[PDB]
């Protein structure tokens, strides 16, 4: 079974690291493949990696055709990236991918309790995204589901792609 | 309210610069702020700014050209993003399409020194207004690159995260995409070798 997954979300919010776990270099356009088994079904999952910068807004629609599931990411140490979910990512994805299931993914979960992150966000009167805030946003945009993960610690990563696969298969 | 009605954004570059003040005030304001407070920000120009706040910054500037960023609470990525919006909203790209063709031709020259000299000759063909602003932005990006051990933004990374803003490329097909690899390289060269291209003693 072949299914197509596209991942989108703010620049540097952790998209490529999430794919790879399954360097400091921004992606322009890359493709990967992952094999996943869920519910007795074996799926060959094509992973379409995209650029999060607005510089590449006119390029991203090259990745959207015939998509089976969307990973829509933000980073838990970036409340800006969460605010960009309803402001930028959801309108774009729903414009180009109607009726495609969206997994809302909170990346970098390891930084929520990180003292350095909390100290640095504090200087800007910010704090890490709370789990409830992520879940509420997933509810708000009508996501297929909400998942938090850390590519760094691997926490929740397997669960993200299993959910994405089940979404694609359904 | 709506950006169409702005007399500052989405209007020709020549209407928001003068011979006496060749850098748009908004661009000077954003870049000075970023140099003062943002040079140690990991992934400055890579990390996406808050889109809603970027638009808010633009509207507040519309209302008051004397807007004080040191006074407001816009974060560095918001200022960086709003700065990019100025260039993406220009009626025509900062680097004119006719110049991009000439730059691509120059870049194919195999001999390194000949290549760099050829690229500099193309610079002299830019409209003077565009040249001054292009110089200003590239020189800023070069200064950002000097702190790349901390902010991780090499000239390569800065090019990847800024050249389409400056050139407004055709991204309509895969073949069009591969044809843009030269643009990335060209802007990387202008940033890395900024002194050769833009210094005057
Ligand atoms: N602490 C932490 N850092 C991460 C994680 N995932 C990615 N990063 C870092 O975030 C930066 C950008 O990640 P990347 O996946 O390339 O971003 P994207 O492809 O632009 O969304 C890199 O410095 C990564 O090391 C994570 O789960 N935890
Ligand atoms: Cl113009
Ligand atoms: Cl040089
Ligand atoms: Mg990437």
């Amino acid at each position: 079974i072949r299914k197509k997954l596209v991942i989108v979300g703010d620049g540097a919010c952790g998209k490529t690291c999430l794919l790879i776990v399954n360097v400091y270099v921004p992606t322009v356009f890359e493709n990967y493949v992952a094999d996943i088994e869920v519910d007795g079904k074996q799926v060959e999952l094509a992973l379409w990696d995209t650029a999060g910068q607005e510089d590449y807004d006119r390029l991203r629609p090259l990745s959207y055709p015939d998509t089976d599931v969307i990973l829509m990411c933000f980073s838990i140490d970036s409340p800006d990236s969460l605010e960009n979910i309803p402001e930028k990512w959801t309108p774009e994805v729903k414009h180009f991918c109607p009726n495609v299931p969206i997994i809302l993914v909170g990346n970098k979960k390891d930084l929520r309790n990180d003292e350095h992150t909390r100290r640095e966000l504090a200087k800007m009167k910010q704090e890490p995204v709370k789990p409830e805030e992520g879940r509420d946003m997933a509810n708000r945009i009508g996501a297929f589901g909400y998942m938090e993960c850390s590519a760094k610690t691997k926490d929740g990563v397997r669960e993200v792609f299993e959910m994405a696969t089940r979404a694609a298969l359904q | 309210a709506g950006s169409w009605e702005s007399n500052y954004f989405g209007v020709p570059l020549t209407t928001v610069v003068t011979p006496e003040k060749p850098i748009p005030i908004f661009i000077e304001r954003c870049i000075e702020y970023i140099e003062a407070t943002g040079l140690s920000t990991e992934g400055i120009y890579r990390v996406s700014g808050n889109k809603s706040e970027m638009e808010s910054l633009q509207r507040q500037f519309d209302q008051d050209h004397n807007l004080d960023l040191a006074e407001k609470d816009f974060t560095v990525n918001t200022v960086a993003g709003a700065m990019k919006s100025f260039f993406s909203e220009l009626p025509d790209p900062l680097v004119p399409y006719s110049m991009q063709i000439d730059l691509v031709e120059a870049h194919k020259i195999n001999d390194r020194e000949q290549k760099l000299h050829a690229l500099k000759e193309v610079l002299k063909k830019f409209p003077k207004e565009n040249h001054e602003v292009f110089k200003y932005v590239i020189s800023h990006l070069n200064r950002v690159s000097h702190n790349n051990k901390v902010n991780l933004m090499t000239s390569e990374n800065l090019s990847i995260c800024f050249w389409p803003t400056l050139m407004r490329p055709d991204f309509s097909s895969m073949d069009a995409l591969t044809a843009t690899r030269s643009y990335q390289t060209i802007i990387e060269l202008f940033i890395q070798q900024c002194p050769f291209f833009f210094y005057n003693r």
